[PDB]
């Protein structure tokens, strides 16, 4: 079935409203959440604008489409996402509104594009570079969290995360791998926001009581089989030869006790002591009678580890691997200067922590343990990288719409090109940036006309970036309102908004077919 | 949507309109489920089975409902019943009431935010003058009628009927026998119902009540090692053969001869395992309990996985089939174990109780298990309506005679308070009289009676409603100078929890 | 089953729809059509050959469009959209009243004089390259890339199509027509960069020989191409009974040693290292071969050894008796085993011929490599389109508004009734100028009657409006070219093409 031109672009640009307007407030504190019972059928929440695209199964190739490109901004901010698809129709409001008149499909998506330029010249021209501390990340992180929850949940969770990541602008790296290692936990309520700059050990070990408060600690991540097994096993396994199993019974604790022993002399060789605490963590089972003899020795010697974390046992610790605990100096395993193995519920997770070097900084939550506990961990995670992108840029700007008139002032206080054909373009493109505030401030209170008019004359009577109070309607000072954008975040979902409207504007039919 | 796409069951009217309507019929149907009642409220299982309670989760299980609306909250009453007793069937009736205010302030058009923050606001106003409305607190534990006044209204607050003997029952089961100090326990507290006799002769015998039948002799010794197993005894034999009888005749005899050893093998390999008791979630066998009989093995013919799971919970037992002369791993707890009769029916009895694995399992008599169960659950919620786990629970007025004290506070408050957030912080202290409406219903008479003077009684901490002719024309009960009283806690509880929802159910959207 | 006027009616009727929506998608200026499977999946092209594909086909010639479209796309694969434009364009106008009029016929005819007109205008309306300079060649490129607007690596690969594309361009029939592609090869290749490639003589060989034992390199060993019948014979000059004992072991592996040595002693006799064994390959073949330390190249295809064919320039023989350089391994040569990333390529350098370079491609990767490589070969190839037709036109409405009016001229001249395909051919030129009026956006009945003047005195030699310009312009200043073939394999085409699909009135099943 086929809709030609006029009747392409319609079903596109209808299509976008609606789907759009359900997130007019997906972006600062006044983001309403959503609940998916639908998206697989399952009950959820989220508030994003690409998550939430992907999580609900989109029928429509509009919904369908710039989730794939709204997965670069999500990929890259984690928010905005939670902006972008707010301009992008309301840009697609404009250019028809010429066609509609009247007027060439292709100029107009040609005069998108020095405007597209001029706006992100002023993106260059409005980028607010800002000198990186913690408590600028402090209100950087609840820009986005607010974006994503209460300011109130912001809160719990800004320290974490502005902690988490001061730990890796200590490595210099401006991306975050590692300290994004993130700890759910049973509570009843997910409130509770823990930040482990060391790890925190899923697995308890079947022997309780072995070293319990682990205060050194030397981890040896080890994939070695303590457990090799008891009792018949050939190769360490059941077979079809008795010839082979009846000389394969007795090695087995013996190639374990071995490693007891090589535990046991370990322990002593890294300690002597119990007092110095230790740990064990295998990869595979242990035998609780080598944990038996070991747990008694002041060891913690753990089992049926997931490499996943041993690599950050291995590395935020300075951990290390070995198939035979031999002996190792008590330093040639990776430290932690505390370690505690910790029960809430039934399962000891064992916080090894303060890693020495940590690469990784884990951030436990206690909650619910529902898709609240959910709603939480996507929250931070995404402010993780908006955040991460302050790192990135040193330009952050405030958000709140302070950006938006000033930038779309200039190009409509002045056609650009001075071309009513660009300004075509212009008109139709610097416009569809005023959504977000126009809409949050009303969202949020009053018409937007009053805030804009405000704003507007504000930025023109300040040039201070003054930005809606999200809950209220009214511009504030974002800068120190601190409801800020990364010259990272903001930018890209500019390019991402425009660089999708184009070639969909292009569409002049659809057949379905394939 | 207006295109084929996304997935959503809410917004738009639903948002607005179909989810407080989910976030009404079953908040209607609480109303007079909670308080003082004389409301019933039968069920079907999936088991089909007739069965009357005004308890929520038990209707609320068995309800599905396309919405999140009516589906997701029901979790707080049951994260409110995770942490104490009843006030569960008040927990949602207080959400949905409060909410569907807000459908008229979105008539009126009150924005979510504006909407959500003061009843949050006032939530905490709420727990502000809460402890305020503390009238009292928990003396003795050990206390019948301490704790009797309490459990009361629970069951009020479930039943109006049957609470007294209960409330005192169940202090009488002596919620005593434990500190309750942090420790309390409800696997060492058990509500075993014996069909037989009535529920004025249900007993609470301390130590593990089964009914199950004591089989055989009684045990070994009475700190039982105790062999828990979901298949001791599946027969040792097997008789396939030519005719899977005889073929060649005499290979016959051997078998079911050469069996009842092996059952002795593994009942003296209970004696060898050493278990004081051997427990059969499986069969009994005879010539094995004969066998039992002879090493006086006390022995249970057949095992609920319940009885198995308590079994296997307290004992530190482990429930296993087994074809092969048994192992001791699940040995003993309790030291000790008995018969019983009560309601006449043999009582497996395991008896440790230390005041901390103090077993007091109480131990219901009844003609009806349905009798005892829509008991059961208003027993479910006594113990653990006495279970704060503060041996202080800053007792506050049972009934809801909080309700009106905060009505006229938060809403003078919410008076006071400017702008679009009064009459959410308004409409906040609006919430108390739906149950004062509600079971001013059952009760006989209008809510307008009973809130005026409710509203008349002003502050109190007292005077209030249920389901009784003082609910109806004085409007006015002794809910807390009668001995109805609450603990603090529950109520910061059926507060909080789901003033969260009624918010947050209504910014989804989707 | 299908007749006439219904045909010639789904002849302009299909043909029409055919023609259109990738003119939208036309012009470096373009509109994406967006394509939807009954699944939901969605599509976005420019690609007409693409946009044929998932569209549900029934008409079937709107399959025989496709036909001549896919022949286009064997030919050039761009202008498969253009081409069959003009045909939608020819068959629109005049059939439906030349057939109304009564005829196929005369329809038929004028295109004959259609195509000559402008086939002599293009003589006059393109203009000789140098193949000479590269430059003069790269703007067409620079131009030929850009299109479907990719420059970013395809900047450095513009250069690189010139540079092995007019050496893999030895062909003659003594007339001296090249087509010679197969002698370009190209190479996938994980790290360098997409910035960082180049050409390799003779042909390198990539796909299917990373073989470690060639040795490495070869400074002068040859490459031996065998058409042998290397497979060693079990008896003297035969294949004796097969080893199902002891007995037929010795004597028969015994003769089956001399029949490679002779041969491989033959192959010696033009002194190899590498000899690379196609026919005749035996177990035997490669160890006698190892054992005479003459790596011997095996398990592998007749193509790369065609490749190598065109690596030394040579041939591959079945002579077992005298094997020459000249036979196989032409030339001094070269082979190397190179690791570009780090698979082997084996590079048979220097063909005995001159013009000898194979396309190395590096990408950082084989992917954002093939995204030069894909770009490169529509570079490559306009090469040996230029390379093919050393003269080109300004582009667009020049182009298309200069032989109408000798067209009109005609058909006022010839004033017939062929006349009336003159005038129906006349502004079927302007179709892709009112495309390019779509690629600017612009008013095209303005811009049509601008551009008809700007041929009433200028002649429209270089003027067109270039969508891209937006306006009526010189298409030589700014420089809108394709070599002339190119012009008119597209012209050439649709003519036939709408000649095809004029003369069907029968669909028969």
């Amino acid at each position: 079935e086929v809709a030609r031109a006029q009747a392409a672009l319609a079903v596109n640009i209808s299509a976008a409203r609606g789907l759009q307007d359900v997130l007019r407030t997906n972006l600062g504190p006044k983001g309403t959440m959503k609940m998916l019972v639908s998206g697989a059928g399952d009950i959820k929440l989220t508030k994003d604008g690409n998550v939430l695209l992907h999580e609900m199964q989109i029928q429509h190739p509009t919904a369908s489409l710039i989730a794939k490109v709204a997965t670069a901004q999500d990929d890259i901010t984690g928010d905005g996402t939670t902006s972008n698809v707010l301009i992008i129709g309301e840009l697609l409001k404009q250019a028809d509104l010429y066609i509609s008149e009247g007027l060439h499909p292709r100029i107009i998506t040609e005069g998108f594009e020095a405007a597209k330029e001029k706006a992100l010249q002023f993106l260059e021209e409005v980028k607010v570079s800002r000198e990186m501390d913690r408590e600028t990340l402090i209100d950087v992180a609840r820009t986005s969290l607010r974006t994503k929850v209460h300011a109130e949940l912001a809160d719990v969770l800004t320290e974490a995360v502005v902690d988490s990541i001061l730990a890796i602008k200590k490595q210099d790296e401006p991306i975050d791998l590692f300290m994004i290692e993130i700890m759910e936990m049973k509570h009843k309520s997910e409130t509770d926001t823990s930040l482990i700059r060391g790890l925190v050990l899923d697995h308890g070990a079947r022997h309780p009581d072995m070293k319990k408060r682990v205060e050194d600690a030397y981890i040896l991540t080890c994939n070695v089989s303590l457990e090799y097994e008891k009792t018949e096993v050939n190769s360490g396994f059941f077979y079809k030869s008795a010839e082979e199993r009846e000389k394969l019974v007795k090695a087995e604790r013996k190639f374990i006790e071995d490693r007891v022993k090589k535990i046991i002399e370990l322990k002593r060789k890294v300690c002597g002591d119990s007092d110095k605490g230790f740990v064990v963590i295998n990869q595979k089972g242990i035998d609780p009678f080598s944990l038996d003899a070991l747990s008694k020795e002041g060891i913690v010697a753990l089992r049926r580890a997931k490499r996943r974390n041993m690599e950050r046992l291995t590395l935020a610790c300075g951990g290390v691997a070995l198939n035979s605990f031999d002996d190792l100096s008590p330093d040639c395993l990776g430290h932690a200067g505390l370690v505690y193995e910790y029960t809430l519920g039934e399962e000891k997770f064992t916080f090894i922590e303060k890693c020495n070097n940590p690469r990784s900084v884990t951030l436990l939550i206690k909650g619910p343990n529902k898709h609240t506990l959910t709603q939480i961990k996507d929250a931070v995670r995404d402010g993780l990288r908006a955040v991460k992108n302050a790192i990135d840029d040193g330009c952050v700007v405030p958000g709140a719409g302070a950006v938006e008139v000033a930038m779309a002032e200039a190009l409509i206080k002045h056609k650009p090109s001075v071309k009513g054909r660009a300004q075509l373009g212009v008109q139709a493109f610097a416009d569809a940036l005023l959504i977000i505030p126009k809409v949050l401030a009303q969202n949020s209170g009053f018409d937007l006309q009053e805030t804009l008019v405000k704003i507007q004359a504000e930025h023109s009577e300040s040039g201070q970036l003054v930005g809606v109070d999200l809950n209220t309607g009214e511009p504030m000072v974002a800068a120190e309102v601190g409801v800020w954008d990364n010259y990272c975040v903001k930018k890209q979902l500019l390019h991402s908004c425009t660089v999708i409207a184009t070639n969909i504007l292009l569409v002049d039919e659809i057949m379905r077919a394939g | 949507m207006l295109k084929e796409g996304a997935k959503h069951f809410s917004g738009l009217e639903e948002a607005v309109y179909r989810n407080i309507q989910a976030c009404k019929e079953l908040a209607q149907t609480t109303r007079t489920a909670y308080g003082p009642n004389g409301m019933n409220k039968m069920v079907i299982n999936h088991l089909e089975k007739l069965f009357v309670t005004n308890d929520a989760a038990t209707i609320l299980r068995e309800l599905e409902v396309q919405h999140p609306a009516a589906k997701m909250i029901v979790m707080a009453s049951h994260m409110q019943e995770q942490e104490v007793g009843d006030g569960t069937n008040f927990v949602l009736v207080f959400a949905g009431a409060l909410l569907e205010l807000a459908e008229e302030l979105l008539r009126i058009g009150l924005s979510v935010s504006e909407v959500i923050e003061g009843y949050e606001i006032a939530c905490r106003k709420a727990h502000e003058i809460l402890p305020n409305l503390v009238c009292c607190s928990a003396k003795n534990l050990r206390d019948i009628d301490e704790v009797s006044s309490l459990l009361r209204t629970s069951i009020m607050s479930k039943q109006y009927g049957n609470e007294v003997f209960l409330a005192k029952l169940i202090a009488q089961a002596c919620v005593s026998i434990f500190p309750d100090s942090g420790h309390f326990n409800v696997d060492n507290i058990r509500v075993c119902k014996i069909l037989g006799s009535g529920i004025s002769s249900s007993s609470v015998l301390h130590g593990m009540v089964f009914k199950k039948e004591t089989e055989g002799d009684v045990t070994s010794v009475k700190d039982a090692k105790i062999a828990v197993y979901s298949c001791p005894f599946d027969g040792m034999i097997t008789e396939t053969k030519g005719t899977v009888l005889i073929k060649t005749a005499e290979e016959l005899m051997n078998f079911s001869k050469g069996e009842e050893n092996l059952m002795d093998a593994q009942v003296k390999a209970i004696a060898d395992t050493g278990a004081n008791v051997v427990v059969t979630g499986g069969k009994v066998a005879d010539m094995a309990l004969h066998y039992a009989n002879k090493y006086n093995i006390m022995l249970v013919r057949l095992n609920s996985k319940w009885d198995l799971r308590r079994l296997c919970k307290t004992v530190g037992a482990t429930a296993l089939p087994r074809l092969t002369p048994p192992v001791l791993e699940e040995m003993g707890h309790c030291d000790s174990v008995y018969l019983s009769e009560v309601g006449d029916t043999q009582v497996v009895v395991f008896k440790h109780e230390k005041e901390d694995g103090a077993i007091s399992t109480i131990v219901l008599r009844g003609s009806t298990d349905n009798l005892m169960d829509d008991i059961e659950r208003a027993v479910d919620d006594g113990v653990n309506t006495f279970k704060v786990l503060t041996r202080d629970k800053r007792l506050v007025p049972g009934g809801g005679a909080t309700e009106i004290e905060l009505a006229k506070q938060i809403t003078s408050y919410g008076e006071t308070c400017p702008g679009l957030e009064q009459y959410a912080i308004k409409k906040f202290a609006e919430a108390f009289e739906a149950i004062p409406r509600a079971l001013a219903e059952n009760s006989g008479v209008k809510a307008n009676e009973v809130i005026s003077k409710l509203y008349a009684v002003h502050q109190e901490g007292n005077k209030n409603v249920g389901l009784d002719i003082e609910a109806e024309v004085p409007a006015v009960k002794d809910m807390l100078e009668a001995g109805i009283l609450d603990t603090y806690l529950g109520k910061y509880w059926a507060i909080k929890l789901a003033t969260n929802a009624a918010v947050t159910v209504l910014r989804v959207d989707q | 089953r299908e007749s006439g006027r219904k045909v010639q009616s789904g002849n302009i009727n299909a043909a029409k729809t055919i023609a259109d929506i990738i003119r939208t998608c036309l012009g470096p200026k373009s509109m994406m059509k967006m394509l939807l499977d009954p699944m939901g999946g969605i599509v976005m092209t420019n690609d007409g050959n693409a946009i044929l594909r998932e569209i549900q086909v029934q008409h079937p010639a709107a399959k025989s469009m496709i036909e001549i479209s896919r022949t286009q796309d064997e030919e050039v694969g761009d202008g498969t959209t253009s081409v069959i434009i003009l045909a939608g364009e020819m068959l629109s106008v005049a059939e439906h009243f030349l057939e109304q009029q009564m005829h196929p016929t005369v329809v038929i005819s004028a295109y004959r004089k259609a195509l000559d007109d402008m086939i002599s205008t293009l003589k006059k309306i393109s203009i000789p390259v140098d193949i000479s300079d590269s430059d003069m060649m790269l703007n067409i490129i620079n131009s030929s890339i850009t299109t479907k607007a990719i420059s970013r690596w395809s900047s450095l690969a513009c250069n690189i199509a010139l540079d092995a594309v007019k050496m893999v361009q030895f062909e003659e029939n003594g007339r001296k027509e090249i087509d010679i592609k197969k002698y370009a090869r190209v190479e996938k290749i994980p790290g360098g960069i997409i910035e960082d490639s180049c050409v390799l003589r003779g042909v390198m060989i990539n796909k299917d020989v990373t073989h470690p034992r060639m040795r490495r390199y070869i400074k002068n060993p040859r490459i031996v191409l065998l058409d042998s019948s290397l497979e060693y014979k079990k008896g003297e000059s035969q294949t004796d009974i097969e080893i199902t004992r002891e007995e037929d072991f010795t004597r028969i592996l015994q003769m089956e040693e001399e029949y490679i040595q002779q041969l491989c002693e033959d192959i010696i006799q033009l002194k190899p290292d590498v000899v690379i064994t196609e026919k005749g390959i035996s177990d035997l073949a490669q160890h006698y071969l190892m054992r005479a330390n003459i790596t011997a190249i095996r398990r592998v295809r007749k193509t790369d050894n065609n490749r190598i064919a065109r690596a030394c320039g040579a041939r591959i023989v079945s002579r077992p008796e005298e094997l020459r350089e000249d036979d196989v391994g032409t030339g001094a040569g070269l082979l190397e085993i190179k690791k570009i990333g780090d698979e082997y390529f084996t590079f048979i350098t220097d063909c005995k011929d001159p013009k000898a370079c194979t396309i190395l491609l590096r990408g950082a990767s084989k992917e954002i490599l093939s995204e030069v490589e894909r770009n490169l070969q529509d570079a490559m190839q306009v090469c040996r389109n230029v390379l093919l037709d050393p003269q080109l036109v300004p582009g667009g409405g020049a182009s298309e508004m200069a032989v109408a009016h000798a067209l009109t001229e005609k058909s006022k001249a010839m004033t017939g009734v062929e006349q009336w395909p003159y005038r129906a051919v006349a502004q079927a030129l302007e179709v892709i100028p009112r495309t390019l009026i779509q690629n600017c956006g612009a008013s095209t009945i303005r811009l049509l009657t601008s551009l008809r003047a700007k041929h009433t005195q200028e002649n429209c030699e270089t003027w067109g409006v270039n969508g891209e310009t937006g306006t009526l312009v010189d298409m030589k200043e700014l420089g809108i070219w394709e070599p002339l073939a190119v012009k008119l394999q597209t012209y050439k085409t649709a003519v036939e093409t709408a000649v095809l699909l004029l003369r069907i009135d029968d669909i028969v099943s």
